[PDB]
RNA sequence: UCUCCAGGCAUACGCGUAUAACAACUCGGAUAACCAUUGUUAGUUAAUCAGAAUAGGCAAUAAUCACACUAUAAAUCACCUAUAACUUCUCUGUUAACCCAACACCGGAAUGCCUAAAGGAAAGAUCCAAAAAGAUAAAAGGAACUCGGCAAACAAGAACC
RNA sequence: GAGCUACCUAAAAACAAUUUUAUGAAUCAACUCGUCUAUGUGGCAAAAUAGUGAGAAGAUUUUUAGGUAGAGGUGAAAAGCCU
């Protein structure tokens, strides 16, 4: 009965071995924080420099990128699988649409390059609010929910390591740190959390891509300033889990722009970038508040649902939140992927004319529908 | 072109052609490592 | 007359301009309406108080937000709870809303 | 205390100084620049 | 891997290649290893970070969690009326252990966040001499020292001119 | 020549905790200063270091740009400052 001493490293040694396990004691902190405020605190008290990632950007296969400081493998099409009045949400979504341009008076704008978006803008915005009325005595969810425009999401997360290249700190490990600020042009919050789209650990044949390049060779830089792990509203909001984003792409990133520049591909490239890039912090945001961090990785997957459009095309997408686990300490014998499911654009309306909306396609709203009637179970 | 005066330009002027350019560009193996597609060139101070 | 417009005499201009007579407080047929429980809201109290707060704090990340930022949010909030009611009233479908509107008279 | 550190470049204030243009400001700052291009001074000014 | 020390990462002003790899071993580092040195080759990628139309009319009511509360030192373009124009992505900053002090100077240097998760090494090998410098401990006594309780103290209390 | 320094104009920034109260009040950091002793003395330093001390919501400190020039400037007057 020899009491030995644990073989462990020194915690005060100048060694990796040591160093590791200072590491420890600090996340040990974390583990036996008592409060989810308190948790996010300590995680993010310091601040270093990290690449700012913008869910909306025109840098060419940026949603190849995203996929891998995500970890998130893009399927194409829909997650795998009543009476409605489609007469009354025809007509109210037409009249949005149709008051806006046609009727309504406003101060007409002074720059004349926002016009177009300023219009674009208003059209998504009313639209959003008419449908979640009139789609409340359908689902009572609404009722319950909370409907923010133009609110900050963010999230800041680990992924991946590099050595210093230059200076005086040459060789000494570094972790690549990435964050995402987001304003989404409209959101919904409720309370309870959405079912599951697939079960937890679901394995797919299709893998992250893997970039041999460091993520400077997109336009993608970095600046120190304050981390935050925000959903849209702080810890004490009953409402903490997510229905649907609305996203409003930038002129700038418009069809008919992109063509010209002759990024052609990119015209739904642009879509998947912001949908992984927006969905994941928002989602990734939501866990923090539950209390899962990277260490601790999610036990139950976290969903949400957002719409990106240019103004008049509509694209769906569809994630999941399997694990937060995305360092390579708490990467090493992870099996679990994050999912994604998107949606081509479709053009909800081909062009307005007199007091009539041209081109219609009930496809479009349909679609809109199906994500606002989803419900808890 | 460098070394040489462009036209002022004053609304409803013509376009602007350049029948030979004194830009003159070589193409050099990247320093660091670059994506594929993503290819470096020298070019004179004055190109745009 | 334009919005920054302030009239020194307050009211009293005002009911001048316009030819109007004032009567303290609002129609008893308006006052009326919220009396019966019928359209009282579930959880009002609870719900309004998470709309102040809200508003003045959880909103933004910032520590104290500006009133650039919560008047707007208080008056939408509350708008968008008294239309929660479309549930009861049906009729209340027929009516939709517009910003920045610009009323001129001579 | 310790002395020795009395310059504390500013390029504006080095500029206005003892520039260009606020030579020329005044004939007395211009007969600086032309005594010195008269020694043959390879920087006339700041 | 072990032992120990405890201002660190960005920004601005500034500096101007001191950045990085390779190759040399003349010079520089106050000595070596190694390079901060020499030569050659490279480098810092932004619509978001940062920097760079006209003529009139008219504003009594701070800030401080702005509510209460008072005070005194009395306190940050907008919005309208008309005219003119009707769909855009160029340019420049971005490296480093860095600056002011003849120096790789125990000195000077503003703001943000954090206090070790970041940053570092007091001893080239020896040896135990005097003198000198610094730290700690004291039998008995307790200012008898001294120009003076200077310095130090297990004290840091009281009154006076 | 006012990038040091004396003074001023403009645009700005910093001040934790504790007790008083409602303040050129108190304890004491950051920060500003520089009473005393010691070392140093071609010194780390052409004025520093180690201790010990004074102020620390104010006549406060600090940053940026500008102004005052030698028969002069500035000066809570030391004939003090003005590279
Ligand atoms: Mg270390
Ligand atoms: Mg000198
Ligand atoms: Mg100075
Ligand atoms: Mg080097
Ligand atoms: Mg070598
Ligand atoms: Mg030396
Ligand atoms: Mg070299
Ligand atoms: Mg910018
Ligand atoms: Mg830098
Ligand atoms: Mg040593
Ligand atoms: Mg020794
Ligand atoms: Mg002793
Ligand atoms: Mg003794
Ligand atoms: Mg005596
Ligand atoms: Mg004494
Ligand atoms: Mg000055
Ligand atoms: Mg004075
Ligand atoms: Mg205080
Ligand atoms: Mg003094
Ligand atoms: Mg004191
Ligand atoms: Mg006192
Ligand atoms: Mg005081
Ligand atoms: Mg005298
Ligand atoms: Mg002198």
């Amino acid at each position: 009965v020899a009491r030995y001493p644990p073989i462990v490293a020194s915690m005060t040694a100048d060694s990796k071995a040591a160093r590791q396990r200072r590491v420890q004691r600090w996340q040990a902190t974390v583990h036996a924080a008592p409060s989810v405020d308190e948790k996010i605190r300590i995680l993010t008290k310091m601040q270093f420099k990290k690449y700012v990632v913008h869910p909306q950007i025109s840098a060419l296969n940026a949603d190849r990128w995203y996929q891998s400081f995500t970890k998130t493998v893009f399927v194409s099409g829909l997650p795998p699988a009543p009476s409605l009045d489609l007469a009354a949400l025809r007509a109210a979504v037409c009249d949005c649409i149709l008051q806006e341009q046609v009727y309504v008076r406003r101060r007409r704008p002074r720059s004349l390059f926002d016009r177009r978006q300023a219009l674009a803008s208003s059209i998504l915005d009313q639209v959003v609010r008419t449908l979640v009325n009139l789609l409340a005595p359908l689902n009572p969810v609404l009722s319950t929910a909370a409907l923010d425009c133009k609110r900050s999401v963010d999230f800041y997360w680990l992924r991946g390591e590099e050595r210093i290249p230059a200076g005086h700190r040459k060789g000494h490990i570094d972790a690549l740190r990435y964050q995402i600020n987001d304003k989404p042009h409209n959101q919904i919050r409720i309370s309870k959390q959405l079912p599951e789209f697939v079960p937890l650990d679901y394995s797919i044949p299709t893998e992250i891509p893997v970039m041999k390049c460091k993520p400077d060779k997109l336009p993608l830089f970095r600046r120190q300033y304050e981390n935050s792990i925000f959903t849209g509203s702080k810890t004490a909001d009953p409402c903490c889990y997510g229905h649907t984003q609305f996203h409003l792409i930038p002129d700038r990133l418009k069809r008919e722009r992109l063509i010209r520049q002759n990024q052609a591909e990119q015209v739904e490239a642009v879509f998947r970038a912001n949908a992984i890039a927006s969905l994941f912090a928002w989602t990734g945001a939501q866990a923090m508040y539950q209390g899962f961090w990277s260490e601790a990785d999610v036990t139950r997957p976290f969903v949400s649902q957002a719409v990106i459009t240019d103004g008049k095309y509509f694209s769906f997408f569809c994630y999941q939140l399997n694990t937060l686990a995305l360092t390579v300490q708490a990467d090493q014998n992870n099996p679990r992927k994050n999912l994604c499911w998107g949606s081509q654009s479709q053009p909800l309306y081909e062009t307005v004319e007199d007091n009539d909306v041209k081109g219609f396609d009930d496809g479009t709203l349909l679609q809109i529908v199906h994500f606002l009637l989803n419900k808890p179970r | 072109a460098r070394n040489v005066l462009y036209p002022l330009y004053q609304l409803g002027g013509p376009q602007l052609r350049v029948f030979r350019t004194n830009f003159f560009i070589q193409l050099v193996r990247p320093g660091t490592a670059q994506p594929e597609d993503t290819v470096q060139f020298r070019i004179p101070m004055e190109m745009t | 007359f334009h919005q920054r417009c302030r009239l020194l005499e307050g009211m009293k201009q005002a009911l001048w301009l316009t030819k109007t007579k004032l009567i303290e407080g609002l129609p008893k047929k308006v006052l009326s309406l919220v009396d019966d429980p019928a359209n009282h809201i579930e959880n009002q109290e609870q719900r309004v108080l998470d709309i102040i707060s809200h508003a003045r704090l959880w909103h933004s990340t910032e520590d104290i937000p500006k009133r650039e930022t919560y008047c707007p949010l208080i008056v939408d909030s509350l708008i968008q709870l008294c239309k929660s009611q479309i549930l009861k009233h049906p009729s209340l479908a027929r009516r939709t809303s517009a910003q920045n509107c610009t009323l001129a008279t001579t | 205390r310790a002395r020795g550190n009395e310059y504390q470049p500013s390029n504006i204030k080095r500029k206005h100084k003892h520039g260009w243009v606020r030579r020329l400001s005044t004939p007395a700052g211009v007969q600086v620049i032309l005594r010195r291009m008269l020694k043959g001074r390879k920087s006339l000014s700041h």
